[PDB]
Parts: structure tokens; sequence; C-alpha cells
RNA sequence: GGGGGCCUGACUGCGAGGCCUGCAAGCCGAGCAGGGGCGAAAGCCGGGCCUAGUGAACCGGUGGUCCCGUGUGGAAGGGCC
RNA sequence: CCUGGUGUUGGCUCUUGGUCGCGCCUGCGUAGGAUAGGUGGGAGCCUGUGAACCCCCGCCUCCGGGUGGGGGGGAGGCGCC
RNA sequence: CGGGGGGAACCUGGGGAACUGAAACAUCUCAGUACCCAGAGGAGAGGAAAGAGAAAUCGACUCCCUGAGUAGCGGCGAGCG
RNA sequence: GCCGAGGUAGCUCAGUUGGUAGAGCAUGCGACUGAAAAUCGCAGUGUCGGCGGUUCGAUUCCGCUCCUCGGCACCA
């Protein structure tokens, strides 16, 4: 009894598998109901194409990622902060790095993930890790002064 | 997941998970206990038979090769005659009638009997009733009644071994002298090998060979395949 | 006819009967039942698009409804 | 028929030729071969002192044999004793 | 008609039996230090208790005692005979 | 658009019986016949080989003669073949 | 015919190393029984259907044999 499954693991821990769960058993008992399907080269074929698909996806962002984790790890990441030789008046948060190289020279990267607990402003410049993709990180160097 | 037995080297030294074969025994074997007085190894095993009917009730022999001196003894049981030829051949206790009628009164040492056909019958019935089935009657059928006494004690000196499936179908017996060639131990292994399957009664029903075992008096012990 | 089967039928004769063994382990045959008979399967249903049924024949059923279901 | 010795023919292959038979049966046997046993040996022994202790054919068993096998090598099954 | 198997006749689940694989563990007739289940090899084994003296404990019952241990330890014991 | 309703006999399938024989009669037998039905025709039926057969060939299906009444089928019997 | 089962002293039950046999009830002698029964004590008392057999040694272990019982299939 190939049964395939769509929201199932066991129990609904859907398209992890495909077991044997007997004649109607399974049948009418647990997949009319509407949890999976039985083989046919129309199902097989289906997870195999989802599957590949969703290989192509990830290596994919993998991709675009490794394009601009390259040009940005490769370039200087300046900015111009505003106070006296430590602190500014302000703070520099990780976001304000954010729309700064964003728009200000080309490349964006969304606030949220980087490195940054506090809001870094001892002005100077750091360079730290801020991961941008699952297990490829990006590191870079933000060198950042007073526009006096 | 620690013991009680020092021999834990030898111990190690084995490692059953293996019935391996015959040869690559004989090697390992004679590696394996040559503790005080160097190894004496033996085999023990056992055959899908049965006890009640004695059709499977085996024993006998087989040379197998190397020489000998020592073991579960023997009366020779004739006379003159034989005294001479199995007294000199092979023979620890040599007798006839006579020994047979000074057993009766009280002193006898032979478990193992080779009577021949010139007193045969004086030993089998005047101590017939005196050896009883402490395997000591010679009987017609277990290297135990014949002509040739001088040869079947000849050769228990010579380089003997025997049969004898004990209560519920195990055998005991040397093939292979201690340190002795490895190929040696080979050879009366496999000599063995057959000399046993020889006697096979005709009555098993199943896997007849069972467990093989090769190991030592004082030793260690692993099964072994009588084939290759 | 109103019972044969759907996917190909089944409703069908029969002439039976016996007698005893011992053959080829000691004897002839033993025989003396001349007798008729039947011979069928089963029932179940399922659904065209909210409303439907099935009938059929047992085992030719669940290939088929794995089969219609396809569509 | 009563007693003792040793022994297996109370044998296979077979029998010419007759009693009685309507069929079938059933009953009689010298004699030839191997082959033994009885006795030294002349000759007896192919169950008993004889006439009653009996059943076709089938179907199926078994111990042989070692003829048949379904394209052929085997085998199930298998033909005759 | 009643009646095992079997197909539609699906989920969860408490449970108990046989049989093998294996480790453990058991073996009390009377004389027999001594509760020998056989049959083997067959005069030694061990020092990881440095030990057989003792300690209590885990265990097994036909009083005894067999067994696995923690410990306490200071050339010794038991096998041999 | 089509059917349907008929038709002496032949056709296909569908279901499908006692006599009588086996001097009884239960397997067996009349037989897949009589007979009820549905349906196609002018004839339907079969019809281009998971065929035959054993030599190294045959070569669609149907109908006739021959093939044997042998191969064979069985209270191996009546018979059927 | 097959399998499961019972068969030992007048009645009936008891053992798996076998390797040593009765036991409960009726029978004989003796206290109690002033009668009785019953009570106790004792004795007597035996092939574990048969046979051999493995088996030292097994009666309960092996194989076959009697009468019995239960439930299948044998004669076509």
């Amino acid at each position: 009894m190939k049964v395939i499954l769509l929201e199932p693991l066991e129990n609904l821990g859907d398209v992890g598998q495909v077991v044997d769960v007997k004649p109607g058993y399974a049948r009418n008992y647990l997949l009319p109901r509407g949890l999976a399907v039985l083989a046919t080269e129309s199902n097989l074929k289906a997870l195999e194409a989802r599957i590949r698909a969703q290989a192509k996806r990830l290596a994919e962002r993998k991709a675009e990622a490794e394009r601009l984790k390259k040009i940005l790890e490769n370039l200087t990441l300046t900015i111009p902060v505003r106070a006296g030789e430590t602190k500014i008046y302000g703070s520099v948060t990780a976001k304000d790095i954010a729309e700064a190289l964003s728009r200000q020279h080309g490349v964006t990267i969304d606030p949220k993930r980087l490195a940054l607990e506090k809001p870094i402003k001892e002005l100077g410049e750091y360079v730290l890790t801020y991961k941008p993709h699952p297990e490829v990180p990006i590191q870079l160097k933000v060198s950042v002064v007073a526009q006096e | 997941p620690k013991h009680g037995k020092r021999y834990r080297a030898l111990l190690e030294k084995v490692d059953p998970n293996k019935i391996y074969t015959i040869d690559e025994a004989a090697h390992l074997v004679k590696e394996l206990a040559t503790a005080k007085f160097d190894e004496t190894v033996e085999v023990h095993a056992k055959l899908g038979i049965d006890p009640r009917r004695s059709d499977q009730n085996v024993r006998g022999t087989v040379s197998l090769p190397h020489g000998l001196g020592k073991q579960v003894r023997v009366l020779a049981i004739a006379k003159g005659e034989k005294i001479k030829e199995a007294e000199e051949a092979g023979a620890d206790y040599v007798g006839g009638e006579e020994i047979i009628q000074k057993i009766l009164d009280g002193w006898m040492d032979f478990d193992a009997v080779v009577a021949t056909p010139d007193v045969m019958g004086a030993v089998g019935s005047k101590l017939g009733r005196i050896l009883g089935p402490r395997g000591l009657l010679p009987n017609p059928k277990a290297g135990t009644v014949g002509f040739n006494i001088g040869e079947i004690i000849r050769e228990i000196k010579a380089g003997r071994i025997e049969f004898r499936n004990d209560k519920t179908g195990a055998i005991h017996a040397p093939v292979g002298k201690a340190s002795f060639p490895p190929e040696k131990l080979a050879d009366n292994i496999r000599a063995f090998i057959r000399a046993l399957e020889a006697h096979k009664p005709e009555g098993a029903k199943g896997t007849f060979l069972r467990s093989v075992y090769v190991t030592t008096t004082m030793g260690p012990s692993v099964r072994i395949n009588p084939h290759s | 006819m109103k019972e044969g089967i759907h996917p190909k039928l089944v409703p069908a004769r029969i002439i039976c009967g016996c007698g005893n063994v011992i053959e080829t382990y000691s004897t002839k045959p033993e025989i003396y039942v001349e007798v008729c008979s039947k011979c069928h399967p089963f029932y179940t249903g399922q659904q065209r698009f909210v409303d439907t049924e099935g009938r059929v024949e047992r085992f030719q059923r669940r290939y088929g409804d794995s089969y219609r279901k396809g569509r």
C-alpha cells in the first residue's frame, strides 16, 4: 500500500513520507479523508517534481547570496557619525547600517539579522559578523567616524 | 564487565564470534595455551541424535596419525601368543582368562577391552558379570573384541584416539598435539572429522554434525568448520 | 441482468461436489456428489463530486476506484 | 504307528503325460537342469499318511527388478517378478 | 442452521502463552572433609581481595551449604596427593 | 439519429432433466441431448498462431474423407472415445 | 487404521537422574471401645496391562504386543 503522504510524518506531519497502511485501512480510513494519496506515476513523480524544485530553490538562494556576500565582504563599509570622539550624540543601530549601505551605496540587506547587541556608537570603526544567509555569514568592515 | 579468571589473557586471545576453520584453529589453539606444561589441546562436540534408541550410541576410533603412550587404558585378553603380540604392540594391562580370574578376585585396571577370540568367551562371560557396563566387557563392536588384539592395543599406544558420545550426544578426544605443527593438528582434526562422520548412526534426522568444538584442556574454546 | 460486476462480470455458474481421498496414498476415488452451485464477490461506494455511490466488485473494485479516483 | 541321529526340497527352472470340467477351476507325476541333504552306498526328499483348513477380478501396499518415461537427459508416475 | 480461515472489516491500547537466540542461574539416593547432572581435557591456579583469616551484603534452599560482591589487606591457600 | 416485432429449420450463448442401460443402483448413463430464455443472420460460428509438432518442420479459420474406433477415458465394468 | 488417554496387591490414587515404593479405604492381631461404630497402634499386604530392551541399575526411559475409552479417516 504505497501511501504517499501530504500532511503526514506519521500523524499530520506533512509530506514527510509514504508508508503502508494496508488496504481499505490506509485507503478510506486515513487518506480518503484527505491527508495524502497513493503512488501512481503521477504521484511518485509529483514528489520528485516539487523535491527537485526545492533543491533548485535552495541552491539558488545560496547563489544570490554568494553574489552579494562576495561583492560586499570584499567592499569597505563607510559611515558618517554625529558627535565627539567616542559614542555619538545618537546611536549606530545595525539598521542604521541597513539604510546606510542599502541605498547610500547600493546593496540592501534587511535590518533584523546582523551582529549588534547594544547599538554601537563608540565611534570609529568596527568590523563584525552579521549573518546574511543560513550558514553563509557576512562579516564586514564598517568604518564609521564623526562627520566631524 | 569484569569477571573471575586471570586466564583473561588467553581469554582475550580468543574471540568467539566466528566458528572459523580446522587449520586456522590448530594454529591459534597452539598459540593460545602453553600454561604449566605446554598444551594438550582437545576437541569436544555434539551431534543431533538421541539417547533412547542406542542406534546412535556410537563409539569407535580412527588412529588419526601421530605417536602416543597414555589415556583411558586397556586389557589384552587371550593366550600366550597374544600376551606377546598385543602386549609389546601396545598393551598396558595384559592377561586373558588369567587376568579375568585375578579380577574376579579383586585385581584389575582396564575400562577399555581387547579380547581376542582365543579367550573371547572366557573374558566375555567370566568377567561379563564383573566389568558390567562401566565400559569394560570386550563386546564385538567397540574396538573391544577380535583377532588382532596386538593391533588394537598396539595403536592404542602408537597413536590412538576413540569415540564415545557422552550422556546427551557429545564426544571428547585429541586431534593435533600441543605446540605441534599446525598443519598436523589440521590432519588429525580432519581425520577424526571423517572417522566420526562415518560412525554417524543412520538414525540422525537433521543437522547431524552439531556443535563442533576445538578447545584446550585448560585453555580457550571455540568451534571449527570440519570442512575447509 | 441487475447483478453483474461493473468492472467485468462474475455473476456465474458452477458444478461441484465430491468424494473421499486416500488416492495415491492407498486408494482409488470415492465419488458421489453430482451437485450444482453459485459463486461471488462484494459491494462499496465513494463520490463523483459531493454526491455518488460505488457498487462494483471486490478487487477489480480496489483497482477501479483507485482509477476513476485519478478521474 | 512307538524311539534315536543328523538335515532342509515344507528348493527355482520345468515338466511328457492323465483323473475329473460344459467355463474356469481343482487334483496326479516319472523324467531333464542347477542345487543341495539323508545314509557308505543300491535309492528317498520338490512338506506332512491321505480326501475338508477355500475366494476370480478388481482397486490399492510392499520387497525386488532394474523393461516404460511421452521433444531428451532425469523424475512423478511407472511394465514384470 | 451453528461452525475455524479469509476479503471488504479501520485507530489507539492493557496483556498473556509457546518457541528458539543468547547471558545468567540450577543440579541433594547412602560412605563420601564434602547437596559429584553427566561425559572431557586433566597437577595445578592466583595475586586487579596485594590475602581463603575475617566482616556484612546481593542470592539460592532438604538444618549443613553452593554463588556473586564491598570491604577489611600482608607468602598464603587450595587444586595436586 | 437508432430499437423494439415477428419468422418452418438451420446459428451462438445463457440455464439446463428423468427415464432406459450399466438385467438392481447410488459414481457412470442417455448429454451438454430434450427442454425454458436472450440474441445475431441470411447464416451466424470460428476466423492470421503465448498454435502445431519433434523432423530441424509445419505453417490462419471453416467444412468432407482418413486418421483408430487405435492413443486412450472408467463400480477400468456399460460404455464413452 | 491414526492420535490422545487407563489399566499395581479386595477398592482407588502416587515418581523427571530410574536407579530406595506405597499411600487413603476394606482384611488379621492389640489397647480404647464398660456395646457398638468410630478411635487410635501395629501387622499382613504388592509385576506399576506384556515382553524384551536403552538402561550399573529405570516399574515413571525405548520399541513392538494385550483388554478399555474418547474423536477423525478403512474396506471402493
